[PDB]
């Protein structure tokens, strides 16, 4: 099996900057009819993947010219000319000259941007939930950056690590931001027998922590 | 461009066999050959073989030789591809693509696992305390306990598609839960209605959740 050998595997990238993806292959791409059978193609995380470049440097449809493939032999380069926000994803090049046709490792391109605080959002159990015998408290931490963040639950200032599942979104493809979402799971009763809920981020936009608590019978 | 419909997710026990299908809407796929690539959660894609679905001859990549089959009935223009005796390194989402314009299916997941196929609790997430930054309002929808993936999750039917974050789902104790929020203007909501619609096609589960102003906290 041909391999394929990208490099960087992690390329950040400023805004409006050059880029530069390489691919290596195991052995000469160049098959006897002449032609090299080498392709770019692009993935944004959970979405089908999308060919950019066939035949070493040949654009599909629709593919800005910021985009340019080049290469020979063992040696293939795709150069992003200046770096817009919609570039984030994944980029892989893939053989098709030789039996199995393979594909390299992926380099995943994203954007070093402007620090960004997160905006927080609470949101107590819906009484739908609390019927069913459960309660769920939902903090979402909105278009902050960079994407490492801390959060904390206190209930009625004691702090709760059991029962929280976090979840962050990929790199936004318009603004360049990242967005979380922390549940704090509790039974209906746990949930009653308390009054205050807090949702804290620790982020390096902030010397100290961004808070948004909820009282229960205030509101 | 995804111009090609795979069939829905499959829960499949280990050791067993599944046939996942591959369509077009506005083409016969007899002209151009597919090709099925396998992308495992969080590596990099596998190219598994092509085939020419005139005649259905196919060439499998040495790894898959065995393991998976490929036909295609061009009288009802769908492609298959068959995996036997799998375990857990199939559980994966399996492509399609056609050699036409590029064209690409839409993805099925395949989850390899012996649990039981369990349906989503829907909840909406109305703001409180009249919340809301600059001038806009952020709602939510909350997924909670279904296996196995995926979900589908849309605001007031797809045309709600700015301003939306949809978390990926997390797995604790063989259940997923999955969240998502939307950010409209005040003018919005709740003159307009907002509603979550989630889709659960390995339960074939199909609910929308209007989301509400609400009572008091």
């Amino acid at each position: 099996d041909v391999v394929m050998t990208q490099t960087p595997l992690s390329l950040s990238v400023t805004i409006g900057q050059p880029a530069s993806i390489s691919c290596k292959s195991s052995q000469s791409l160049l098959d006897s009819d002449g032609k090299t059978y080498l392709i770019w193609v692009f993935q944004r995380p959970g979405q089908s993947p999308k060919r950019l470049i066939f035949l070493v440097s040949k654009r599909d449809s629709g593919v800005p010219d910021r985009f340019t493939g080049s290469g020979s032999g063992t040696d293939f380069t795709l150069k992003i000319s200046r770096v817009e926000a919609e570039d984030v994803g994944v980029y892989y090049c893939w053989q098709g000259t030789h039996f199995p046709h393979t594909v390299g490792g992926g380099t995943k391109l994203e954007i070093a941007r402007a620090d960004a605080a997160p905006t927080v959002s609470i949101f107590p159990p819906s009484s739908e939930q609390l019927t069913s015998g459960g309660a769920s408290v939902v903090c979402f931490l909105n278009n902050f950056y960079p994407k490492d963040i801390n959060v904390k639950w206190k209930i009625d200032g004691s702090e709760r690590q059991n029962g929280v599942l976090n979840s962050w979104t990929d790199q936004d493809s318009k603004d360049s931001t990242y967005s979380m979402s922390s549940t704090l799971t509790l039974t209906k009763d746990e949930y009653e027998r308390h009054n205050s809920y807090t949702c804290e981020a620790t982020h390096k936009t902030s010397t100290s922590p961004i808070v948004k608590s909820f009282n229960r019978n205030e509101c | 461009k995804v111009k090609l419909q795979q069939s829905g997710a499959e829960l499949v026990r280990s050791g067993a066999s599944v046939k996942l299908s591959c369509t077009a809407s506005g083409f016969n796929i007899k002209d151009y050959y597919i090709q099925w690539v396998k992308q495992r959660p969080e590596q990099g894609l596998e190219w598994i073989g092509w085939i020419d679905p005139e005649n259905g001859n196919s060439e499998y990549a040495p790894r898959f030789q065995g393991k998976a089959t490929m036909t295609a009935d061009t009288l009802s223009n769908t492609a298959y591809l068959q995996l036997s005796s799998l375990t857990s390194e199939d559980t994966a989402v399996y492509y399609c693509n056609a050699d036409l314009h590029d064209y690409w299916g839409q993805g099925t997941t395949l989850t390899v696992s012996s649990a039981k196929t369990t349906a989503p609790s829907v909840y909406p997430l109305a703001p409180v305390c009249g919340d809301t930054t600059g001038s806009s309002v952020t709602l939510g929808c909350l997924v909670k306990g279904y296996f196995p993936e995926p979900v589908t999750l849309t605001w007031n039917s797809g045309s709600l598609s700015s301003g939306v974050h949809t978390f990926p789902a997390v797995l604790q104790s063989d259940l997923y839960t999955l969240s998502s929020s939307v950010t409209v203007t005040s003018s919005t909501w709740p003159s307009q209605s907002i509603t979550c619609n989630v889709a659960h096609p390995a339960s074939s589960t199909k609910v929308d959740k209007k989301i509400e102003p609400r009572v008091t906290s």
